[PDB]
């Protein structure tokens, strides 16, 4: 009340309401989860068709930043596009200036500092984005990070961003994550997304699954989900 | 030389309790003189003068620039300037044009503002100061005035023999010189007063 | 002047002479021509002294900063890239005879070469300096693939010995460096 | 100009010859080229005198600033780094041949600076035009860890040989002693060359010169 | 006493206050985090707990002990973004010191530079004053180990028994009641007093998996983060 | 930043500058200090009470030299104090670059007060809540210059700034006089500081710097405990 206007001010109890308002902007966006196996990281985004007017394959929230890194955004889409352009630029700089692949820790820290700089002043607003960062390297393994609108960036095995933030990670943590390769984790993520919100609030959604790891030899791309078609034949066996 | 483009010779000489500075009057282009009353010795406050020799452009320029900074300092502080401070100021002003250099050899002569301590010093065209106790010379002709002053100087000199010594030295060393002559101005100062005499120089 | 790096299976072996000359006069009789940048990575320099000192200090700056921000030991190829960029970008003023060597936890021993141009190549052995041509004459004759450490030390001993003996600009004293997984072992052959 | 440095068993002895010539003429017979930096570090200059003077005064300002900020005795390596960085910024335009010596907490440390920006640590150096004579005296008669009188006599002998080769000085060669506690500084050390007393004298008279226009202006 | 806009920007209030900075002194208190430093003899000890309720969240990348340089460590409280930005600035000025001045930076000068940057942020308005508190530790020659604290306000100080975070009125009360008996601090004394003072504050008496212990000693001046095994060793060593 | 560049400090209908008056009040709510100019030297003395028994008195130093012959103390907030200290340092060294001579204290106060005045007028920044007490023994006669957040300055025979500074001032007017020595000035300075401080006053509660004609000196707690162990 009155203090919440500027992005430089503090409250009488000590927090910034601008950043909090930006955090709960992402809460109404689509649900996007992500989990790593012992030789790769798997993304997954519950994507929704509005009524009938989309094309099943535009505006994909699974981006692809580096040769081995891609983002899984949720929140404001154009803000996410700008953020992904910043990340592409930063990885391009590192590749130019040292001649090899960017490690995920340093990349996420540069991105976190950029986000923090947009949280500091009153000239700009905080971001409305919350995204995933996945990796694989033979000398590093699988790494999965996580960036809030404020700029706090650290690591996970599994995560979820959206409405079912808790409601997915309730049963994400009962997954035997270490002992599985990612080829099981594909249909795992499929059953997770399919379980949350089948028909109740909306009518139809649609699945995308990004896929990095040792099976891709360090490449990062979307699965040919249509190859091995793992959701639907398991989805119809997941309603019982 | 470019120092010999307009001639010029400035001699300073430290006496016992007093200091004598002299310079030549001639101004002109390389072979052609113009006037006999060009100014090279400038008053910087009381009991403290300065001499400039070389290219006359830089002479008048640096004279005005130093006068600018000196009046700025003397209005920022109610006291008058000490000669080491003036030497440092001239050094800074020359060194700012480290690669755009003024073609001048400044010679500073002044007494102590508090005591009757004399002071002489000379610089380079880039700002290398040098304090001595006998004499400092500048301008085109050097070895002439060096030989004469190393021939005629005594350490403890009343202003009269000081005047006669600097007079004979300047006259003979100028008469041997080619591009610099045409009258000599002499400033012989002390704690009590300021004397300015002009000599019947050979006008040849 | 004459600098030299040779890798073996476990690690690498470096080496240089001492004498820094100016014209025909020697200004410095004994000189650390090889420089520690990281604790596992050396470089030996040639050409101009001041240029290479400044470049090595800047590389020390950037590399130490980067290695602390990684919180991991740095790579050798990364420092090679740094010298490559610093040389190539602001060339036309420098005389760089930079040879990068060092042991790496991921990659073992490696040796990189940066001549006066600014190209970067990975070699198994390397020369550098004005009086390097002669021992470059026979470093491709005496070398055998798969040496031990003592063989590399004796190898560079003979090499820098004949380099110092034959060329006028070389001379002084032999400084050797042994970089491996274990530690850094420097010693000075004299007389 | 012949400056020389040495490291004895505790500290550093610096000497210099003080004939600042301007071309072919002896322009000075007493020119202090041993400059102040700090209570523990000094410096000697060679080549272009004005450039060395301006540069050493700038570095002395910077180190006074840094030391008064820090609150403890400065380090020689910091002065070395500042000088090499500045002279390399100037791309070798500024000609400044410097010899840097001081006693830190770590002990005595001597550096020589070549005006492009190349620097060395050595136990003894010579710089200047007649530097080779002092380098001869050193390379003849240097041994590690000398005593005090030994080092003083050695540096005096070196700059004396430099003076008996060309472009020395008439002067009484200046010396300087830096130790862990006792800083000393000697201008009139030893005069080998007395001025030959003139059996003249080239005398004059008080009125022997024609006067045209006299002026009197009193003061307070 | 709200005259003008003293509730919003960095202006002087009536009677001598300014509220934006003394709102930032409780910006540390939303962290829910507690940190203790101890310097009695030629070792210096940091201790700080974690709070990880998740099994999906990692443990390595959650540490607040931040190796600034090879001889200088630190720990952070408050919000994470301000802490990490302060961490990069500290590392950057340390490397700048090493480049300009030729030797290793002392922890005193570095904390003074950090406090100066804190003033620079404090000075202009339209700038958020970084609500994080920084404790630094290091060894200096001829002075031994050092402990410093940096405020958001730019008021640094250096002192022996040191604690900032949530509960440190109580911690400083314990340390007034403790650092008054004139015992020496022979490094097991230091570790035992640190863990037991945090044990008297929080009253949990817990596993070795929650607190991180940052140490530095005049036997190895390198900064050192303790391992689970030796933390357990000290923990059962004080278990009577 | 954007560079909005307007000043927050504008005139009242009374004609006052209420931010500057508030900054002066914030100074007056600060730690006490006393500075006395004697016949041969100048004495500076502050009053430094740590908040706990945990703090160390070897890291932060109130009394501060600017040159080897110019002491400087304050009564206000250290984060602003260190800034303008560093500014004065660089400024004095620029003077010593130009003129190759130690800068006089009047010249310091001119330049520092001009910088502080500039902060009073320039865009958006608050003024600095620091009241300096600058002094030094330049050319025989020693000086004593008080400044303020308003950019102004003065010259006192003796003064005080901080808590109950008017009470200390009224004790100074009766006790202090024109001519004493450095020791007697230290004596009456400790008297007027101990008139207003808390009861537990030791070798670490105070911090005393003097100004000889031999230069600025910063005394040690050794000689403080020599002297302030019941000086009267």
């Amino acid at each position: 009340t009155g203090y919440d206007l500027s992005a430089s001010t503090f409250s009488p109890d000590g927090r910034v309401f601008q950043v909090e308002y930006a955090m709960k902007a992402v809460e109404n966006s689509s649900t996007a989860i992500g989990i790593r196996c012992k030789d790769g990281v798997v993304f997954g985004v519950e994507k929704l068709v509005l009524s009938k007017l989309y094309e099943e394959g535009s505006n994909k929230r699974l981006f692809n930043v580096d040769r081995h890194v891609g983002m899984a955004v949720a929140g404001l889409l154009a803000d996410a596009r700008s953020l992904a352009d910043i990340a592409r630029e930063e990885a391009s700089n590192f590749r130019s200036n040292f001649g090899y692949n960017i490690p995920l820790k340093h990349l996420a820290d540069r991105v976190a500092m950029y986000v923090h700089a947009y949280t500091l002043y009153s000239a700009v607003r905080p971001f409305g984005c919350s995204f995933m960062l996945g990796s694989y390297s033979v000398n590093d393994g699988a790494q999965l990070y996580m960036i809030d609108p404020s700029g706090v960036s650290y690591g996970y095995w599994g995560c979820a961003i959206g409405k079912a933030r808790q409601a997915a990670k309730t049963e994400i943590e009962k997954l035997q994550m270490k002992e599985m390769t990612c080829r099981d984790i594909v249909k795992e993520v499929a059953k997770i997304i399919y379980i949350v919100h089948d028909e109740v609030k909306d009518k139809a959604f649609e699945l995308e699954l990004s896929w990095v790891g040792e099976l891709t030899n360090g490449r990062h791309e979307i699965v040919p989900k249509d190859i091995r078609e793992e959701a639907e034949k398991y989805a119809k066996e997941s309603l019982k | 030389s470019i120092m010999s483009y307009n001639g010029g010779a400035v001699m300073a000489m430290k006496g016992k309790n007093c200091v004598a500075i002299a310079a030549d009057r001639r101004f002109g282009i390389q072979a052609q003189m113009v006037t006999t009353d060009f100014q090279k010795i400038f008053p910087m406050g009381d009991r403290l003068y300065i001499g400039l020799a070389g290219l006359a452009t830089d002479v008048q320029t640096v004279a005005q620039r130093l006068k600018f900074r000196l009046n700025l300092y003397e209005l920022k502080e109610g006291r008058q300037i000490k000669p080491y401070t003036l030497m440092s100021m001239v050094a800074n002003l020359l060194y700012e044009k480290r690669f755009g250099p003024y073609y001048t050899e400044p010679v500073i002569a002044g007494l102590d503002p508090k005591t009757f301590k004399p002071f002489i010093c000379s610089l380079d065209l880039i700002g290398c100061p040098m304090v001595t106790d006998d004499f400092v010379v500048s301008g085109t002709c050097a070895e002439q005035m060096y030989g004469m002053c190393e021939s005629l100087w005594e350490p403890n000199m009343d202003p009269d023999h000081l005047f006669e010594t600097i007079s004979q030295a300047m006259l003979n060393a100028v008469d041997r010189d080619a591009v610099s002559g045409m009258g000599v101005i002499v400033h012989i100062i002390e704690k009590d007063k300021i004397t300015t005499r002009t000599l019947k120089a050979r006008m040849d | 002047t004459t600098i030299m790096a040779v890798q073996f299976d476990g690690g690498v072996v470096l080496g240089a002479d001492s004498r820094t000359t100016t014209g025909s006069y020697i200004a410095n009789r004994v000189t650390d021509k090889l420089t520690p940048i990281h604790d596992r990575i050396f470089c030996c320099r040639s050409g101009s002294a001041a240029d290479t000192q400044a470049v090595a200090d800047a590389v020390t700056y950037q590399l130490g900063f980067h290695s602390i921000e990684l919180n991991e030991p740095p790579l050798v190829h990364t420092a090679a890239s740094l010298f490559k960029e610093m040389c190539y970008r602001y060339r036309e003023d420098l005389m760089a005879g930079i040879i990068i060597a060092g042991w790496d936890p991921q990659e073992g021993g490696q040796v990189y070469s940066v001549p006066m141009g600014g190209m970067m190549v990975r070699q198994s052995f390397a020369i550098g300096g004005s009086g390097s041509s002669y021992i470059y004459g026979y470093v491709d004759a005496t070398y055998r693939e798969g040496m031990t450490k003592e063989e590399c030390l004796q190898f560079t001993a003979n090499a820098l010995a004949l380099a110092m003996e034959r060329d006028g600009s070389s001379g002084g004293v032999i400084r050797l460096a042994a970089i491996a997984e274990s530690g850094v072992e420097r010693q000075v052959l004299l007389g | 100009t012949t400056i020389a440095g040495v490291v004895y068993k505790d500290g550093i002895v610096l000497g210099a010859d003080t004939r600042a010539t301007e071309g072919m003429v002896v322009a000075d017979k007493n020119c202090s080229k041993i400059h102040f930096i700090s209570p523990n570090i000094y410096c000697c200059g060679a080549g272009t005198a004005a450039d060395t003077d301006m540069t050493t005064q700038l570095i002395s300002s910077n180190l006074e600033l840094h030391s008064l900020s820090t609150g403890r005795l400065p380090r020689v390596v910091t002065a070395n780094r500042m000088l090499k960085q500045m002279l390399f910024r100037y791309q070798g335009y500024i000609g400044a041949a410097l010899v840097l010596g001081g006693v830190d907490v770590t002990g005595p440390h001597l550096y020589s600076i070549y005006p492009h920006g190349s620097t060395d640590k050595l136990p003894y150096v010579t710089m200047g035009s007649g530097s080779l004579a002092a380098m001869a005296v050193f390379e003849d008669k240097f041994r590690p860890d000398m005593e005090e009188e030994e080092a003083k006599n050695l540096v005096s002998e070196a700059i004396a040989a430099g003076i008996f080769n060309d472009l020395g000085s008439g002067s009484n060669i200046d010396l300087c002693v830096i130790s862990k506690n006792k800083l000393d500084f000697l201008r009139p050390y030893t005069v080998p060359n007395k001025k030959g007393t003139r059996l003249g004298r080239y005398r004059c008279e008080k009125g022997t010169t024609a006067v045209l226009t006299e002026k009197i202006t009193p003061l307070e | 006493s709200s005259a003008g806009f003293d509730r919003h920007i960095t202006i002087f209030s009536p009677e001598g206050r300014l509220y934006q900075v003394e709102y930032a002194f409780k910006a540390i208190n939303q962290g829910g985090l507690t940190s203790v430093a101890v310097r009695g003899k030629d070792c210096a000890v940091i201790v700080t707990q974690k709070k990880v309720p998740d099994k999906l969240l990692d443990s390595s990348t959650v540490t607040h002990l931040f190796k600034i340089t090879e001889n200088i460590g630190c720990v952070m409280t408050g919000m994470t973004a301000d802490s990490r930005s302060q961490v990069q600035r500290a590392r950057y000025e340390a490397a700048n010191w090493k480049y300009k001045y030729g030797y290793e930076i002392p922890v005193d000068m570095l904390c003074k530079r950090i406090a100066d940057i804190s003033q620079v942020y404090t000075q202009n308005a339209e700038m958020r004053p970084l609500g994080c508190c920084m404790i630094l530790i290091g060894i200096d020659e001829e002075q031994g180990p050092q402990v410093y604290k940096c405020d958001p306000a730019g008021y640094y100080c250096g002192f022996k028994a040191t604690a900032a975070g949530v509960k440190q009125t109580e911690s400083t009360s314990f340390l007034e009641k403790k650092v008054k008996k004139k015992f020496d601090w022979t490094f097991e004394q230091t570790v035992e007093t640190a863990i037991t003072c945090l044990s008297t504050v929080l009253s949990i008496d817990f596993k070795p998996s929650e607190i991180e212990v940052g140490v530095v000693t005049v036997e190895n001046p390198k900064f050192r983060i303790l391992t689970e095994a030796e933390i357990d060793a000290h923990l059962v060593a004080l278990a009577e | 930043e954007r560079g909005y560049s307007f000043s927050l400090t504008t005139f009242s209908p009374s004609g006052k500058l209420v931010q500057i008056e508030y900054a002066l009040a914030a100074v007056a709510g600060g730690a006490p200090s006393v500075g006395i100019k004697a016949a041969n030297g100048v004495v500076l003395a502050t009053e430094k009470k740590q908040k706990s028994i945990l703090y160390d008195e070897r890291s932060v130093h109130k009394v501060e030299p600017i040159t080897k012959h110019i002491g400087l103390v304050y009564s206000g907030m250290g984060p602003d104090y260190r800034v303008l200290v560093h500014r004065a340092r660089k400024l004095a060294q620029q003077y010593y670059l130009v003129y190759q001579e130690p800068i006089p204290t009047a010249q310091l106060v001119q330049r520092v007060a001009s910088v502080m005045q500039e902060y009073t007028q320039s865009g958006g920044v608050r003024p600095f809540g620091v009241s300096l007490l600058i002094c030094g023994w330049n050319e025989g006669r020693p000086y004593l210059f008080q400044s303020d957040p308003s950019g102004a300055y003065f010259a006192w025979k003796a003064t005080a700034m901080g808590k109950n500074y008017v009470n200390g001032k009224t004790f100074l007017e009766k006790r202090y006089n024109e001519d004493l020595e450095l020791e007697d000035a230290i004596h009456t300075a400790i008297l007027t500081l101990k008139e207003s401080f808390e009861g537990q006053m030791t070798e670490d509660n105070i911090e005393v710097g003097i100004c000889n004609e031999a230069g600025f000196r910063r005394l040690t707690p050794t000689e403080v405990k020599d002297y302030l162990a019941a000086i009267a």
